[PDB]
RNA sequence: UACCUGGUUGAUCCUGCCAGUAGCAUAUGCUUGUCUCAAAGAUUAAGCCAUGCAUGUCUAAGUACGCACGGCCGGUACAGUGAAACUGCGAAUGGCUCAUUAAAUCAGUUAUGGUUCCUUUGGUCGCUCGUACUUGGAUAACUGUGGUAAUUCU
RNA sequence: UGGUGACUCUAGAUAACCUCGGGCCGAUCGCACGCCGGCGGCGACGACCCAUUCGAACGUCUGCCCUAUCAACUUUCGAUGGUAGUCGCCGUGCCUACCAUGGUGACCACGGGUGACGGGGAAUCAGGGUUCGAUUCCGGAGAGGGAGCCUGAGAAACGGCUACCACAUCCAAGGAAGGCAGCAGGCGCGCAAAUUACCCACUCCCGACCCGGGGAGGUAGUGACGAAAAAUAACAAUACAGGACUCUUUCGAGGCCCUGUAAUUGGAAUGAGUCCACUUUAAAUCCUUUAACGAGGAUCCAUUGGAGGGCAAGUCUGGUGCCAGCAGCCGCGGUAAUUCCAGCUCCAAUAGCGUAUAUUAAAGUUGCUGCAGUUAAAAAGCUCGUAGUUGGAUCUCUCUCGGCCGAAGCGUUUACUUUGAAAAAAUUAGAGUGUUCAAAGCAGGCCGCCUGGAUACCGCAGCUAGGAAUAAUGGAAUAGGACCGCGGUUCUAUUUUGUUG
RNA sequence: UCGCUACUACCGAUUGGAUGGUUUAGUGAGGCCCUCGGAUCGGCCCCGCCGGGGUGCCCUGGCGGAGCGCUGAGAAGACGGUCGAACUUGACUAUCUAGAGGAAGUAAAAGUCGUAACAAGGUUUCCGUAGGUGAACCUGCGGAAGGAUCAUUA
């Protein structure tokens, strides 16, 4: 082509958006923003497809244009604004609050959350650089730059952002024994304790993780998000606890859970 | 670009040798016994059996403690018990290979309308289904090759709008009542 | 469903090919009552094209002295709705086709510590020691006078 | 100061420069209104630089069909490399000057061809394979053929411009305007392919924008490409010089079960149509739902090929007489034709069935699995020989640190094997789900709640970790060999002398 | 060995014509870059007719004029560079096209002379190689048995 693409076909969309085959040729094509377009959920899919508030891609316009929707505490009037991981969606006309966390199957989830928790979010530190008369900066995975960080914040750690002010409150460092969520790959949405981190200089670090049932897995280092210090998550978790069931016992859960009916 | 799906699938295979006696004879006996219309209704039920034998014959090379054999093999027997072809005590993966065409043809809605006595012949069941006289639990079923599941066998009846079960007479009885 | 069958000789056993057989795709013939999906000027000519349409755009928030409407009140800078034109932005996407092209394209895998990036999101934006309670000149739309057989010409 | 595996990085300091074709440091719009002439709160536009997002570009490794009647190519004119620069967003013979004489080639370069855009995929298939992939997704290219630009973040842009070559429209003859491989439509070509229809309601995109626009896209029309479901009748009473079951030695006795060359009788059932209404939709249609009409040669008739063998099914009758013609092959036809032309009857598939051509299986007739070579097609006249291919036995984890448990090193290097993580979606396989079944779909279910939208497969090449059999390879043979402590020569760390030379 | 009708392709005179692809040489539209150029458009001056303010002098308002004044903006056009479509003529070709002559194989042939071969096929046959003919062929040399001998006597 000559210059950038503005459309997204539907079959070429991310798999986790769960758009069906026969509704159209095109998919919502996320706007440029804090998140990669493969790693995000546009606001039109959260309102029309997941929450079933809207029914067409004109009612999402009519909802967002009444300024009823705050994404990380700022009002968003773009329906294809890419909301990504750990983003807080506050709808104040109804009274709900959501956080975008992955579930055990590699998609996002409708995770309703308490407005006492919706005042903060976690971010992962991505590059730390000095400059401009010797003033240090962070860059997180939301492109949030927070100048003057704590000197004990390094790369691959986790900060906790206050969402009304933009400032760091307290952090977690990258160590063994910390509770982490995988945000990419085939182990995506899984929660476990960091066991081990193997270094491959000139290539990617591999971080072996251990479940709460004993299921060990590994990822590359970039798909690792430190959620808690020790084993206590600093955010809430979804209905499943980040623990992937194999399909046999995932069947057993259904064929035993239907027997509570009557 | 279009929002259409072109995913289709043929549901039968024709034989390699077209004029073979005792293939012709056996399929004609299965056409006459079960009230079917043409050869393609036998070649269709031969094809779903050949898909079930083939998938079990693949699953028999993996060992008994395979993940895939234990999951997908228990889900193959579950369907064959569910439609009433297998029984419940024969749920090893090797009584699949002892299934036949007639086990699958006894579960059509046509032969079940004949078995329950709502018809009086196997060709009387084809018309009584096709004239919309037969319902399954609430729903008028208009297709004779509707494979009746095991739980839906106790609810097969006479379709409350019909002259046979419901009571408002047809086209012919009312005209003869007009000429009375 | 891991398959064969007719054809060389007076008869036989072979080599071996012809011929049948079954899909699948393009054409085509004869026929065609219902109902659900569905391809469709690729192959030959990346041959040639009448006519029409396919790319435009205004919020409270750049520029309103069009009475084009109407509206207070008539010294009230500008009530308002607003065509036009200036300004901004897009038109580089989408659609179509397969002529080129044989380590080329492309696929997987890496690299930019060898580079640009409208936009979006976050940062930064009294960090410089040296008429402002607001600066200057044009130009459309408009009015008015024309040219050319003829153009989204001027 | 902070960093990476590694900076000539990021910051800091100093001396200067800073482009008149100038580098930022706001002469901008709106809404509520104010607090003590000042101090104001939310926004909208801007904006150098940094980061991010969306990309783009240029590279790394590995991989592709046919051809040797293509065996040497590249190098004046850049071919391979070195130095200095020019250009360019930047790395580079990208280009220029001066040098060096190199670079690729049986492991098939170079040249030619392709009825070659490449992949994801599709057909067939025991296992191995073979062939197709223009075609809706990703990537490339191109707008009649080459070439050059303007604008802009982005174009060597063609629903932009300037030329030239090729066509071609108007003209008052001076001039003017072109580009359907967009949607329709036309001509031509051909074996070969649909409407100059309706709409922005859906899916999304663009814009100053909740408002406008979109032949993108959706909806209809044509459509036996192709795939799914599926009518063309069912039933009962009689009768048969029909069959079967109980008795009679047998004649023959029966609603006990079946059958029909009964155009025998008889009502009961129903769509196809015709058609009000609702529903569907942007508005319509179609299907679904319902009025009313709607079947007895139920004329509301089912066709396409065949009846010698391959191969299901008539040496029946009439005609023709090696003619006409049939026949994929074998064969048929010369006066009795099982084969032609027909009538009857029968067979096969059945709303479908013939024919032609491409291709796959059959083909173990291309053979890796897995063929052949005395006589059927075939072992070179003999020998030497480089590349290739193939090669006999043999050999049973530790040092400096942190809290015995982790770093760091290995050991000679690999092939192999097993695990891991990374591998677009759609397709394929496969789980769940009564689309009325099914092909499909990604839905649904319960009396506001409860769900699902799994998973496998994803060659070769590249990462990772365990194994150590097999197979290649090293390790000392004139010991300039291992391990030890002994001495010399050269360079040299940065702590040591309260700071200070 | 020797008689009839037609096609395929090549040679094929004709220095028959028309068009591609590679290069030799010459030419070179248009854009861009450079060096010039300077049609026009301002501005600042200087006087002249003159107001006010301050105090003969300075700043202001209307103009007017002239100067090769001295600066800013700038069109046409040219030199040179570069990119490069294209044109002209040669060579190598390749392809579309008109023409007597003859050439080879193909469709059959049931037409005439011998009888080469298969029997010891009436000269066993076959192989290579040289020579001669109406021709199947014949002959000189050297093989083979696929021979008509698996054998011939101290």
């Amino acid at each position: 082509a000559r210059g950038p693409k503005k459309h997204l076909k539907r079959v070429a969309a991310p798999k986790h958006w769960m758009l069906d085959k026969l509704t159209g040729v095109f998919a919502p094509r996320p706007s440029t923003g804090p998140h990669k377009l493969r790693e995000c959920l546009p606001l039109i899919i959260f309102l029309r497809n997941r929450l079933k508030y809207a029914l067409t891609g004109d009612e999402v316009k009519k909802i967002c244009m009444q300024r009823f929707i705050k994404i990380d505490g700022k009002v968003r009037t773009d329906i294809t604004y890419p909301a990504g991981f750990m983003d807080v969606i506050s709808i104040d006309k109804t009274g709900e609050n959501f956080r975008l966390i992955y579930d055990t199957k590699g998609r996002f989830a409708v995770h309703r959350i308490t407005p006492e928790e919706a005042k903060y979010k976690l971010c992962k530190v991505r590059k730390i650089f000095v400059g401009t008369k010797g003033i240090p900066h962070l860059v997180t995975h939301d492109a949030r730059t927070i100048r003057y960080p704590d000197p004990l914040i390094k790369v691959n750690d986790t900060i906790q952002i206050d969402l009304e002010t933009g400032k760091i409150t307290d952090f977690i460092k990258f160590d063994t024994g910390n509770l982490c969520m995988v945000t990419g790959g085939a182990n995506l949405g899984r929660i476990g304790v960091i066991t081990n981190r193997e270094r491959h200089p000139g290539s990617f670090d591999v971080v072996h993780v251990k479940d709460a049932n004993g299921n060990s897995f590994a990822t590359r280092l970039s798909n690792i998000f430190v959620i808690g210090k020790g084993n206590k998550p600093w955010i809430s978790l979804p209905r499943g606890k980040g623990i992937r069931l194999t399909i046999a016992e995932e069947r057993d859960k259904r064929l035993a859970a239907k027997q509570s009916s009557g | 670009p279009v929002a259409r799906s072109w995913v289709c699938r043929k549901t039968y295979v024709t034989p390699r040798r077209p004029f073979e006696k005792s293939r012709l004879d056996q399929e004609l006996k299965l056409i006459g016994e079960y009230g079917l219309r043409n050869k393609r209704e036998v070649w269709r039920v031969k094809f779903t059996l050949a898909k079930i034998r083939k998938a079990a014959r693949e699953l028999l090379t993996l060992d008994e403690k395979d993940p895939r054999r234990l999951f997908e093999g228990n889900a193959l027997l579950r369907r064959l018990v569910r439609i009433g072809v297998l029984d419940e005590g024969k749920m090893k993966l090797d009584y699949i290979l002892g299934l036949k065409i007639e086990d699958f043809l006894e579960r059509r809605l046509q032969t079940q309308v004949f078995k329950l006595g709502l018809a009086k012949s196997i060709h009387h069941a084809r018309v009584l289904i096709r004239q919309r006289h037969i319902r399954v639990r609430k729903q008028v079923v208009n297709i004779p090759s509707f494979i009746v599941r095991l739980d839906s066998q106790k609810h097969i009846d006479f379709s409350l709008r019909s002259p046979y079960g419901g009571g408002r007479p047809g086209r012919v009885k009312r005209k003869n009542a007009k000429k009375g």
